[PDB]
């Protein structure tokens, strides 16, 4: 059957370039057009271009003209595609996608490599509290963090019913912020214990924060 | 250059139901319109090419139709499975995307206040947090007001992903100070107007 495994995630300061790398497999490599879309976090599909891998052609959106380059490796049936000079904007998983005959439409498609553009480095979060006051909300603020992901538990999981841990927002500064909230009654505020657990494996990060009324 | 228009948004549905999304193209360039789905955490995945032909090992439930300028996808009998997002193409040109919501009845937002603590004070910065809990549909605004006045662009927002067990929303609106300008003010609170609300609602707190 016919696979297409690109290279593993990428990240890149601004002005860099990344060389992605899409291999495939069961089929005749350089008998069906090789397209590349990317998706900028929590927004729609975008069209880059394509490479015939039969003679190497290639064919640019307008706006990364110049900026990338489309090639491939028939002798390892590997396509690539690099771009140079990355801005914020160029933050996104970027997928190979393969034409079933010769329509223009992407049939097969491979699993996406992300690609972080960021100025930042590691860093592990402050965690605050957000104290409460039939039914009271109260939480735990993870602020300024970076790479993503954090996780957070309470009562080291034993917490789960009306947990809601929003996603993350990237902030001007490069650093990540999120809560995690939850909805307990108020007759327990008084003698329950409720501690968020938070979790950011880059920075061996494991906070356990108490939040009292 | 040629710009595809999905409509509507949004769909909200009940699982069982028909879905029937729409992408409209300004020029018709062509007869030939595929659709793709893609679920959370997932790469797109194409169903429908030129206009009705459904892909290799797609459900049947899925069919698509038109010509020219109009196009349209059906789901017959919506699914749990099928609630995702899905896009038109056509050349090098992509539709907005429509994304397929579960439909419930309108839940009004519980809203929450939560001041800076006292250890990120300590720090030199104050989060306010406006907590809008359980609420449906998605549209909702929220107004931060400092001393009575109304601020812009200083607050950001999150929003879930709808609740597999109650298909409602819960989002976070934080407001986020320095120190100093966090204490030259005494009142701060946060503006909810939501559907399910008769009137606004106002959480606010004295530092």
């Amino acid at each position: 059957m016919v696979q297409l495994v690109q290279s593993g995630t990428e990240v890149k300061k601004p002005g860099a370039s990344v060389k992605v790398s899409c291999k495939a497999s069961g089929y005749t490599f350089t008998g069906y057009y090789m397209h590349w879309v990317r998706q900028a976090p929590g927004q729609g599909l975008e069209w880059m271009g394509w490479i015939n891998p039969n003679g190497g052609d290639t064919n640019y959106a307008q706006k990364f003209q110049g900026r990338v380059t489309m090639t491939r490796d028939t002798s390892i049936s590997t396509a690539y595609m690099e771009l140079s000079s990355l801005r914020s904007e160029d933050m996104a998983v970027y997928y190979c996608a393969r034409e079933y005959s010769s329509g223009w439409y992407f049939a097969y498609w491979g699993q996406g490599t992300l690609v972080t553009v960021s100025s930042a480095s590691t860093k592990g979060p402050s965690v605050f509290p957000l104290a409460p006051s039939g039914t009271a909300a109260l939480g735990c603020l993870v602020k300024d963090y970076f790479p993503e992901p954090v996780t957070v538990s309470w009562n080291s999981g034993a917490l789960t019913s009306g947990v809601h841990t929003f996603p993350a927002v990237l902030q001007s500064s490069g650093l990540y912020s999120l809560s995690s909230v939850v909805t307990v009654p108020s007759s327990s505020l008084g003698t329950q214990t409720y501690i968020c657990n938070v979790n950011h494996k880059p920075s061996n990060t494991k906070v356990d924060k108490k939040v009292e009324p | 250059e040629i710009v595809l228009t999905q409509s509507p948004a949004t769909l909200s549905l009940s699982p069982g139901e028909r879905a029937t999304l729409s992408c409209r193209a300004s020029q018709s360039v062509s007869s030939y319109l595929a659709w793709y789905q893609q679920k959370p955490g997932q790469a797109p995945r194409l169903l429908i090419y030129d206009a009705s032909n459904r892909a290799t090992g797609i459900p049947a439930r899925f069919s698509g139709s038109g010509s020219g300028t109009d196009f349209t996808l059906t789901i017959s009998s919506l699914e749990p499975e099928d609630f995702a997002v899905y896009y038109c193409q056509q050349y090098e040109f992509f539709g907005q995307g429509t994304k397929l919501e579960i439909k419930r009845t309108v839940a009004a937002p519980s809203v929450f206040i939560f001041p800076p603590s006292d250890e990120q004070l300590k720090s030199g910065t104050a989060s306010v947090v406006c907590l809008l809990n359980n609420f449906y549909p998605r549209e909702a605004k929220v107004q931060w007001k400092v001393d009575n006045a109304l601020q812009s662009g200083n607050s950001q927002e999150s929003v879930t992903e709808q609740d597999s067990k109650d298909s409602t929303y819960s989002l976070s609106s934080t407001l986020t100070l320095s120190k100093a300008d966090y204490e030259k003010h005494k009142v701060y609170a946060c503006e909810v107007t939501h559907q399910g609300l008769s009137s606004p609602v106002t959480k606010s707190f004295n530092r």
